[PDB]
């Protein structure tokens, strides 16, 4: 009769322990597994990350006419999600980024994502290569005097770095940013918590069992027995008698500041809903 | 943020704790050989000392390794007062080597009593200044 | 592609077709620079680029001794070692003050040790104070090997292979991996006469280091990245190096951004009556996708590198644990020896 | 030593030929040096401890030599073994080729020779204890 | 930046201040494009992007 | 200053490396380091027992066989082709699917030719 208490209990802790080992081998491989987005491909198969143009301009224009696999896929996402993924403003969208938690991505030239990546918040970051290539120039009235040495001016500054030193100066030098795969201290803080404090709990025992070697029945026991069996009758005949055993929710969110409205908010019990 | 330092001031508070209990219990052992009582003196507190060593011999060690060279540095003047007891003047003995071998000299109780409150003056700061870096590495 | 000469002052190559009659048009990557637009016409870029790094892919890297210690951090070994000691002397403090012993210093190393390894004991502690100690440390081992396990269950399911190299600023940090470009060029010429704060850290590295990290032709350069198992970075023209990581075998990789921007460009004569309408056709290829289109075809449609069954784990990988068993066999015998000489 | 394929009778040496690997045997080599050592010199003082049985030691001091030889084949087996897999994985990953490495009767030999000289020292052990206790 | 209105066929902006005289030259971040290259000569860009 | 024979020696170290011993346990210090090292050797070869094959068990249940053409069309660690003439190869080359697209581009340049002769050669390759 005593093997058998001590034969279940183990059954118990067998499927325990093993069940405590394996979701954690599924939590650290599923965190392993991902991969963040750094392609334009990565975002037109993940279509579990919004993303979006603004709502005029030559970036939305830019997928609107093209033919490209992995262009004419990231339009036909766009044009039709619902709500509307594309932002009216420049400031707007890099909102939505900061706002969203990641699950919204924008689409913009490189010279503002290079430059609102340097500024605070340090919020953004850019990723993957260009899409397109265009470039800036210096416009002349095509009849000027002056667009053939302006011209020869441009290719004298890119050569001798000045347009390189000019760029690490306002994007870089003025930004206000900077600039292992094991298992880190931080994950398991909690068990040297209880370590330690499991070891100095144990030495203040260790005082007041050597206080009371040094020092040093029915009466006890039946006023000990007595008052956790009211209580028990209590705090059971409480609760079964009571309608506060399961606060319920399903409310619904909204993607503006994570508006909350609940609409089944409930609590219930096994008699009183 | 939890890191290997800040581990190893959180040891430290729990050792110290016994390293008080240690001159405590050695202020209280010198007073009542006082008011007697030989040889019970000599073998209750002959027992103690060498853990109090090795305990602070553990800290020389742990710091070391934590590259905690200020907090190592404040336990080097304890330490050289502990070899100098055991290498040099170790109370000969023939056995666990302390305050035993001979009692009432009457110049060694006075040297005694100044240590038991010399000790207890350096613990109760270190418990401090130990529980200080704690919740400053633990904060920074 | 073309340079004037510094003595007959005489173009050569493509720029000389075109300033000596005996060329119309050159449809051709040649880089719009500063001595040649002086001498004919360019249009707008048709492609942009720069100078770039390649490295050789990254592989499995393989293991070194201590390989087997990884699935948890280096910060929590320790943290695991002192720990040992840290309830060990708890053990010891407990059990001899206010005792209920068996439990000596050299009783509660083995204690500790017997209960972090998982095989039980030969004796466990009897007083209440002595059993929060072990039962504690008993919770802290179920939780530190079930996370050894377990991310080592992870490394062996994702192989996640990583480039040491991921920015010009990262070689410029290091003298590991030995970089350097061609001996002559473009690119041999920008790192010269650089000034930014980077390019001439890395200008003053490649003109000292011996052996000469300059080679002679490209194909050297890619060879030399190829047969120097990660340890040699090409600096080249992110057109060509984009290319090399399409051929076979597909041993290279471009890592960065890069580093300069310059173009390639249609050149006429200068006065030409094609200078205008080329002018014209390339921005109109440009924003109908047609450039862009050519490079998919050309460089990676064309591209004979494209874009599982986990192997059972060899002996290097664990052959660690090996060297220490065998250095705790023989450092288990010279204890014996002295326990015998001592007694 | 060259076969079937350009198939040279010439039995090339190690030090006069220059594949990375057979750089990487020769960290394994002293190991199974350190073995045959240890054997010849725990097998010429068992048979001292045969002849002049008035000192007992010859055949306990034979018995290590017997054991800290099976423990250099240990390390020796594992360091060859581990060279071979490190350069079996710094190679270019190409599905049109194969690679196939194999062990023969010399690699068996040694490894049958940690059984016999581990099974020596544990009879030598014993039979030094039959003689301290006569 | 400037663009033309369809109906007018006029332009409007830094492109709009070059075609009609209010300006000698644009330093800004003005894009190469094909309908501004008919009407506007560019040099070669200072910023690729 | 016995327990430890060498057929209790080859019984403590069998009990260890199954992590089930219940036995005598070493007491001299030279004894319990190589009690101590072996230890810490099946604690890195039980776990490396089970990771191996929790990476194996994973990795087959990865496993997604071909059941459309857009797998086809991703995973190009498969080969695929038609008939080296017919309404088939002519399908692809004319068409302006992205899927198909993509597969006509693969096939048109492959090496060897992944284009066989006769249905009952595509048959026997397969
Ligand atoms: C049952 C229990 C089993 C026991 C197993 C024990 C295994 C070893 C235990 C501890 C090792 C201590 C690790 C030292 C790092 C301390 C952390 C720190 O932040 O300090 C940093 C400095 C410098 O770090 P590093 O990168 O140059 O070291 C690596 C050398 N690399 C990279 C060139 C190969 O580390 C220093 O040495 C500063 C001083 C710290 C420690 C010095 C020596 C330790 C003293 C006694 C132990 C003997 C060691 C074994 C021989
Ligand atoms: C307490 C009860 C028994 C406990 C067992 C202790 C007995 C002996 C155990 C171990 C020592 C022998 C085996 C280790 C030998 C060191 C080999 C080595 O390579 O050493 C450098 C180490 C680790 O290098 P790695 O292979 O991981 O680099 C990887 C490079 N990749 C990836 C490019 C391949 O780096 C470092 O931190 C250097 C510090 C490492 C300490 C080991 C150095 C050996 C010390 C003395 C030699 C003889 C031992 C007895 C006297
Ligand atoms: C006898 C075994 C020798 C261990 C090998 C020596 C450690 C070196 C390992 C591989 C060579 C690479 C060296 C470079 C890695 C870091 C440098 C270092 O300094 O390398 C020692 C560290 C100390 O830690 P750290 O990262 O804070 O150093 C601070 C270093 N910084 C600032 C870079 C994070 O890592 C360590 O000692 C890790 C090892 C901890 C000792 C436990 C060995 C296994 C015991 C398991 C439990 C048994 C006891 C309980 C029963
Ligand atoms: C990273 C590597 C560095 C790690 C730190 C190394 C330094 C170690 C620092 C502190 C820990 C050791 C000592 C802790 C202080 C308390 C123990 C003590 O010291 O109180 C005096 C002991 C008493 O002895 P007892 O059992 O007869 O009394 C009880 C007999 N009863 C109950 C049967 C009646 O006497 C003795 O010192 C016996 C001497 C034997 C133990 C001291 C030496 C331990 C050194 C390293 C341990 C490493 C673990 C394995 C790796
Ligand atoms: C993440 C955190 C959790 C994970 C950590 C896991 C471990 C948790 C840490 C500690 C738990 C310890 C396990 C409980 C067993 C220890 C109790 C024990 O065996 O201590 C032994 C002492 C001495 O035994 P003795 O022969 O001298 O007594 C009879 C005297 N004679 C024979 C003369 C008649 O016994 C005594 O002090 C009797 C008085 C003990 C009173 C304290 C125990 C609490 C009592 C009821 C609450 C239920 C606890 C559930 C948790
Ligand atoms: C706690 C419970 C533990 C109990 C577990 C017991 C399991 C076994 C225990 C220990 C095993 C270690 C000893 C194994 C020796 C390494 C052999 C090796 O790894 O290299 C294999 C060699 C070479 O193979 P091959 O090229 O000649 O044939 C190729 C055939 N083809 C051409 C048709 C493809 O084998 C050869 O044939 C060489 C010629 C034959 C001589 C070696 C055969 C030894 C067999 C048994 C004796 C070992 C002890 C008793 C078991
Ligand atoms: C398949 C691959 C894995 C296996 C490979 C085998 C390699 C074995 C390596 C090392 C082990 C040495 C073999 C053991 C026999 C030699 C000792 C001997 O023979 O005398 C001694 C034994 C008495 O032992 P004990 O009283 O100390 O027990 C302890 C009980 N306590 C503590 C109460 C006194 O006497 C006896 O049992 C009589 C001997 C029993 C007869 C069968 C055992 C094998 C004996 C000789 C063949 C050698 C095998 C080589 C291959
Ligand atoms: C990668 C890493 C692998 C991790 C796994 C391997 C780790 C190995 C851990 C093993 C656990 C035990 C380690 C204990 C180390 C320190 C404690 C010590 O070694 O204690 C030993 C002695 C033995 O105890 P015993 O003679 O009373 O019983 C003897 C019983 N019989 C007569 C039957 C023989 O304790 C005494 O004798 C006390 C009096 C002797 C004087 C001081 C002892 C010096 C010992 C070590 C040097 C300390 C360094 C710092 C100074
Ligand atoms: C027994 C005593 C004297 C030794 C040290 C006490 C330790 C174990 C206790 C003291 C109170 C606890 C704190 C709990 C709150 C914070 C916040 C947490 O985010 C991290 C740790 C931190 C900063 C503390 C860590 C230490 C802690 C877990
Ligand atoms: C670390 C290596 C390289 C050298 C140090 C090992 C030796 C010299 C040290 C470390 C362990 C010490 C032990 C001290 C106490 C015991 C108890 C005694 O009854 C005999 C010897 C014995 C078992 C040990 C002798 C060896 C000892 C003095
Ligand atoms: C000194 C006493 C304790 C015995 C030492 C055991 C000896 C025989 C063993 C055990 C661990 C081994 C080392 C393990 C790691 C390296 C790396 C390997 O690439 C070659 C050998 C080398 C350099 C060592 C050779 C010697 C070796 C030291
Ligand atoms: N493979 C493997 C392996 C086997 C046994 C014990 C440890 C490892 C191991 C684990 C890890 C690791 C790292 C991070 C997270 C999880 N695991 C790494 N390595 C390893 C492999 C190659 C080179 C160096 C280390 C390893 O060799
Ligand atoms: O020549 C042009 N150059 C442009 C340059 C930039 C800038 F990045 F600021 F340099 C921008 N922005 C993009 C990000 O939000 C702020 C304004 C727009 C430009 N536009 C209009 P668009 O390209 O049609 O959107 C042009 O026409
Ligand atoms: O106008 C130029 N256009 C160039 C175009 C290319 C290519 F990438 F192949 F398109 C190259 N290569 C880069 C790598 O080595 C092989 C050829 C060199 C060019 N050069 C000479 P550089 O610029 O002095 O080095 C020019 O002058
Ligand atoms: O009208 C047509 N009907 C066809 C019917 C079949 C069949 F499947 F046997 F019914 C086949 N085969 C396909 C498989 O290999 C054996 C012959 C070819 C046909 N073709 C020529 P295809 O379509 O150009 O290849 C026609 O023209
Ligand atoms: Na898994």
């Amino acid at each position: 009769s005593g093997r058998i208490v001590g034969g279940v209990w183990w059954f118990f802790t067998l499927i325990i322990i093993s069940s405590y080992t394996a979701n954690l081998a599924a939590f650290l491989t599923v965190e392993r597994m991902v991969s963040p987005i750094e392609s334009a491909e990565d975002l037109s198969k993940q279509t579990e990350i919004a993303y979006g143009t603004l709502d005029s301009g030559s970036t939305k224009e830019f997928f609107r006419r093209s033919k490209i696999a992995v262009f004419d896929k990231m339009w036909t996402y766009m044009r039709s999600a619902e709500p509307s993924v594309f932002v009216r403003t420049t400031a707007e969208g890099v909102a939505r980024v900061r706002k969203s938690k990641g699950k919204y991505a924008y689409l913009l030239e490189s010279t503002m994502n290079e430059y609102i990546e340097q500024r605070k918040p340090c919020d953004t970051m850019k990723v993957g290569g260009n899409l397109d290539s265009k470039g800036y120039g210096i416009a002349t009235p095509k009849g000027s005097s002056l667009g053939t040495p302006v011209n020869l001016a441009v290719l004298k500054l890119s050569e001798q770095g000045v347009l390189d030193k000019l760029k690490n100066k306002w994007w870089y030098d003025k930004g206000e940013c900077g600039a292992t795969s094991a298992l880190s201290l931080s994950n398991v803080a909690g068990v040297f918590y209880i370590l330690v404090g499991g070891l100095g709990l144990a030495m203040l025992v260790a005082l007041i069992e050597f206080c009371y070697k040094s020092r040093a029945g029915r009466k006890a026991l039946t006023l000990l027995s007595s008052v956790f069996a009211v209580c028990g009758l209590g705090l059971l005949g409480i609760a079964v008698s009571t309608d506060y055993w399961l606060y319920l929710e399903e409310g619904i969110i909204l993607p503006q500041n994570q508006s909350t409205e609940v609409k089944m908010s409930l609590h219930s019990g096994l008699w009183r809903v | 943020a939890f890191t290997f330092a800040a581990f190893c001031y959180m040891l430290t508070l729990v050792l110290c704790a016994s390293l008080i209990f240690f001159v405590i219990w050695h202020i209280i052992a010198f007073d009542e050989l006082r008011t007697d009582n030989i040889e019970r003196i000599c073998c209750l507190l002959r027992k103690l000392v060498v853990p109090e060593y090795s305990i602070h011999g553990l800290f020389c060690l742990m710091f070391l390794c934590a590259a905690e060279w200020v907090t190592l540095g404040l336990n080097i003047p304890l330490l050289f007062y502990h070899l100098w007891r055991y290498f040099h003047r170790p109370a000969d003995g023939s056995e666990v080597m302390y305050d035993a071998v001979s009692i009432m000299n009457a110049d060694i109780l006075n040297y005694c009593q100044k240590e038991s409150w010399c000790k207890l003056a350096f613990y109760l700061l270190s418990f401090f200044y130990y529980l200080y870096s704690m919740v400053y590495t633990l904060v920074s | 592609y073309g340079a004037r000469d510094a003595d007959t002052k005489i173009w050569n190559g493509m720029v000389g077709e075109l300033v000596y009659g005996k060329a119309d048009i050159a449809i051709a990557p040649l880089t719009i620079t500063l001595v040649r637009e002086e001498v004919i016409d360019f249009s707008k870029p048709f492609m942009s680029l720069g100078i770039s790094i390649m490295i050789k892919k990254p592989q499995k890297s393989k293991p070194g001794v201590f390989s087997f210690l990884d699935p948890l951090a280096y910060e929590i070994w320790m943290c695991i070692v002192f720990a040992y000691i840290g309830v060990s002397v708890v053990l010891f403090l407990v059990s001899r003050f206010s005792p209920y012993n068996e439990f000596g210093i050299f009783n509660s190393l083995w204690f500790s040790l017997g209960a972090f390894m998982q095989q039980g004991c030969d004796i466990s502690p009897r007083s209440l104070s002595g059993r929060i100690v072990g039962g504690v440390w008993w919770f802290f081992t179920l939780i530190i090997i079930s996370s050894y396990t377990a991310n080592l269950a992870a490394f062996l399911t994702v192989e996640r292979m990583v480039s040491p190299i991921e920015s010009a600023e990262d070689l410029s940090k290091q003298t590991e991996i030995a970089y350097g470009t061609l001996d002559s060029g473009s690119t041999k010429e920008f790192f010269r006469r650089s000034k930014i704060a980077v390019f001439d850290k890395m200008w003053t590295y490649m003109r000292s280091a011996e052996p000469s990290v300059f080679v002679r032709t490209t194909a050297e350069g890619v060879a030399r990245v190829r047969k120097s198992k990660g340890k040699y970075a090409y600096l080249l023209e992110s057109t060509m190096n984009e290319y090399i990581e399409q051929r076979k075998p597909c041993d290279t990789m471009k890592v960065g951004g890069n580093l300069d921007s310059k173009g390639y460009g249609i050149a006429t004569p200068k006065g030409s009556s094609l200078g205008t309408p080329v002018n014209l056709a390339v921005l109109k290829l440009s924003e109908q996708g047609v450039l862009d289109k050519l490079k998919n075809k050309w460089w990676y449609d064309k591209g004979e590198c494209g874009a599982e069954k986990t192997s059972a784990l060899s002996l290097s990988n664990v052959a660690g644990v090996f060297y220490i068993l065998v250095g705790g066999l023989g450092l288990a015998m010279l204890v014996a020896l002295i326990e015998f000489c001592y007694k | 030593c060259f076969l079937a394929g350009e198939e040279r009778g010439r039995c090339f040496t190690i030090e006069y030929v220059m594949v990375n690997v057979l750089k990487m045997i020769r960290s394994a080599t002293p190991f199974p040096l350190v073995s045959l050592f240890f054997m010849f010199i725990g097998f010429i003082l068992s048979n001292i401890g045969h002849i002049r049985p008035h000192r007992t030691i010859l055949a306990f001091v034979s018995g290590i030599f017997f054991i800290l030889s099976g423990l250099s084949l240990v390390v020796g087996l594992v360091l060859y073994i581990s060279s071979i897999n490190d350069e079996m994985l710094n190679r270019t990953k190409d599905a049109e080729t194969y690679f196939n490495y194999k062990y023969g009767w010399s690699f068996a030999f040694a490894a049958i020779s940690f059984l016999l000289t581990e099974s020596a020292g544990v009879m030598s052990v014993y039979l030094f204890m039959k003689r301290y206790t006569a």
